[PDB]
């Protein structure tokens, strides 16, 4: 059972600035001190990420967007309200549905043909006489039907938390669809009571390597609300980001992890950079191989 | 009700494995993490290890010499301390205690901190 | 880690009033507290879990009585009306990236 719980509410999306995030490891391979380059589905540094929230002032509001060829994302935390994801390409009719889910203890990783409603919720219920609480809802989708594919390994949303002050629970993830392998990227770093995607760097884990092989154009972020404008709760808010085919040079510590990219396609002086394969450069004149035009 | 009942209490001399358990009923494990707590006869309480909600363990707190083992069947609604190499001054009761952070939770996270306490068992060890 | 700096006795007049000191280190100024009551020969009880800025929240059976108070990197619980069961052990405890801290307890011989 589902129901028409909308209460969209239209805002432009307000575009902001992650500062060199999105990067990853992009070989399973310990390198170190040195300054692999790689050409793959990357996010540019100063791109444009979307600032979705859907919270505060009965604003809820949760679209379907299109995965293009990846999907960066980002879920600054507070009471655990991003659950999962459905990609897939039409979330609806006779066609292949993939439902990532980050369940209390565990992932489960189901491709079947679902049928979904317009609003897709994950519900949990608290009771005063008994006190459980139990995921024991399914209204992201009516039933399942003629199923394919089913997975149950470790959540890859973690807490990471029982550390106190002002650092947040930030959790990134990087989704892409290759040969038929959705490959899933996530690292989770403190923040300080930072407003905006912080100033530092990322490296993000490989987490799993899925078989699917499913066509996946249109994904979707699933929530959690409470019972309880019936069927409302929480506070939450995240960023989507799309990634492109671009160049990176990645230079390797002495630990054997990232500790800066240096991208080839922004300014200049990062193409210079990208050209001569050196993280620093002198004064003159340096001829940059051409990152600058696309057709 | 919320409870927490133990059992497996036992004399060895050190290096001695036995079995302990904190038994639960009346609350939901799957989004409830565990702790351990340790209180020395006439001294003060001191944690020693844990396991998470989804699995992850932490024998910290550097009076665990690599000696204490966390583990969880939430299958059998069931939380026990895998348990081996007991030494003297494991001889103490070992109150199990329940986080006050469920996994399905508001407010600030002023929460991790017990609000429940097992009845605690005495495992003297000699 | 945080050390604790309570005193191992403290002592005052029934239906008095006295103030409980949990010391925290330098290190983690803002850090937040838990206090539990350990009546001896039983388990312990908790009372509250002490913010930062002194707000309450509040274990089943504690009445108004117990409350409390912070200041600076080190913080305070409040008994007003002493009676008969305070003779207990009380232990103020914290939080950190997997590792909880307790003290050495508080045995108070509240005379009487
Ligand atoms: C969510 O996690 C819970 C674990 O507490 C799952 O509940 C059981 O999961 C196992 C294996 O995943 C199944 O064999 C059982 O049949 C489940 N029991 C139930 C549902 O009562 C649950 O499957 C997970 N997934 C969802 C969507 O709730
Ligand atoms: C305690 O919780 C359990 C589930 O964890 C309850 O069993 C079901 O609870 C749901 C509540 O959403 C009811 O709709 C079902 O009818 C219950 N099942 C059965 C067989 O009755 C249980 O009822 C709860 N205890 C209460 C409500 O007193
Ligand atoms: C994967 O999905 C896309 C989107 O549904 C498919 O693109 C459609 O292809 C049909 C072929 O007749 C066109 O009529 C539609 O206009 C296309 N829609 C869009 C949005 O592009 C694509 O063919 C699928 N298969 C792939 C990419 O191999
Ligand atoms: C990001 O979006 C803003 C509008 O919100 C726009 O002004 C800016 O040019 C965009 N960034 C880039 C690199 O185009
Ligand atoms: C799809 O489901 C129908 C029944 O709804 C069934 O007849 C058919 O065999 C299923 N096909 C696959 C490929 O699972
Ligand atoms: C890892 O980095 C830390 C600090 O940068 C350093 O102490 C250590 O030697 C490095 N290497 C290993 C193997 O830990
Ligand atoms: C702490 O105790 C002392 C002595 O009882 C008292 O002067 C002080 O006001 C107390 N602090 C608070 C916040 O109640």
């Amino acid at each position: 059972q589902c129901v028409n719980l909308t209460t969209r509410t239209q805002l432009p999306p307000a575009y902001t600035n992650s500062f060199t995030r999105g990067v990853y490891y992009p070989d399973k391979v310990f390198r170190s001190s040195v300054l692999h380059s790689t050409q793959d589905l990357f996010l540019p540094f100063f791109s444009n990420v979307t600032w979705f929230h859907a919270i505060h002032v009965k604003r809820f509001d949760n679209p379907v967007l299109p995965f293009n060829d990846g999907v960066y994302f980002a879920s600054t935390e507070k009471s655990n309200i991003i659950r999962g994801w459905i990609f897939g390409t039409t979330l609806d009719s006779k066609t292949q549905s993939l439902l990532i889910v980050n369940n209390a203890t565990n992932v489960v990783i189901k491709v079947c043909e679902f049928q979904f409603c317009n609003d897709p919720f994950l519900g949990v219920y608290y009771h005063k006489n008994n006190k459980s609480w139990m995921e024991s809802e399914f209204r992201v989708y009516s039933s399942a039907n003629n199923c394919t594919f089913e997975y149950v390994s470790q959540p890859f949303l973690m807490d990471l938390e029982g550390k106190q002050g002002n650092f947040k629970n930030l959790r990134e993830f990087v989704f892409k669809n290759i040969d038929g392998y959705f490959k899933i990227y996530s690292k989770h770093t403190p923040i300080n009571l930072v407003r905006d995607l912080p100033q530092g760097f990322s490296a993000l884990e490989p987490l799993v390597d899925l078989p699917i092989g499913i066509n996946i154009t249109r994904f979707q972020t699933l929530l959690a609300l409470h019972r309880s404008s019936g069927w409302t709760a929480g506070a939450a808010a995240y960023y989507v980001g799309y990634l492109q085919p671009r160049t990176f040079l990645l230079k390797y510590n002495e630990n054997g992890t990232i500790t800066d990219a240096v991208d080839c396609a922004l300014d200049p002086l990062s193409e210079t950079k990208c050209t001569l394969k050196s993280f620093t450069v002198e004064k003159g004149i340096y001829q940059t191989s051409n990152f600058r035009v696309q057709p | 009700e919320v409870q927490l009942v133990e059992s497996g209490g036992g004399l060895v001399q050190p290096g001695g494995s036995l079995r302990l358990a904190c038994v639960a009923s009346g609350f939901t494990f799957s989004i409830y993490e565990m702790n351990w707590v340790r209180q020395a006869p006439g001294k003060g309480l001191e944690w020693v290890s844990y396991i998470t909600t989804s699995g992850h363990a932490r024998y910290n707190a550097d009076s665990v010499k690599g000696r204490f083992t966390i583990s969880r069947d939430n299958s059998k609604n069931s939380f026990y301390l895998q348990m081996n190499s007991l030494r003297a001054e494991d001889t103490a009761i070992y109150y199990c205690a329940r986080p006050q952070y469920h996994y399905y939770d508001t407010s600030t996270y002023h929460s991790y901190g017990f609000d429940i306490w097992g009845q605690g068992t005495m495992v003297t060890v000699s | 880690q945080l050390v604790l700096t309570q005193s191992p006795s403290a002592s005052a007049s029934l239906g008095a009033s006295v103030n409980l000191t949990c010391t925290l280190s330098s290190g983690h100024n803002s850090y937040a507290i838990a206090w539990h009551q350990q009546q001896p020969e039983k388990g312990p009880r908790y009372l509250m879990s002490l913010n930062s800025d002194g707000s309450h929240t509040k274990g089943d059976g504690i009445p108004d009585r117990f409350s409390g108070s912070s200041s600076g990197a080190e913080r305070f619980l409040t008994i007003s009306s002493l009676q008969s069961e305070d003779e207990a052990d009380y232990y103020c405890q914290t939080w950190d990236t997997g590792i909880r801290v307790f003290g050495g307890g508080t045995r108070l011989t509240v005379l009487g």
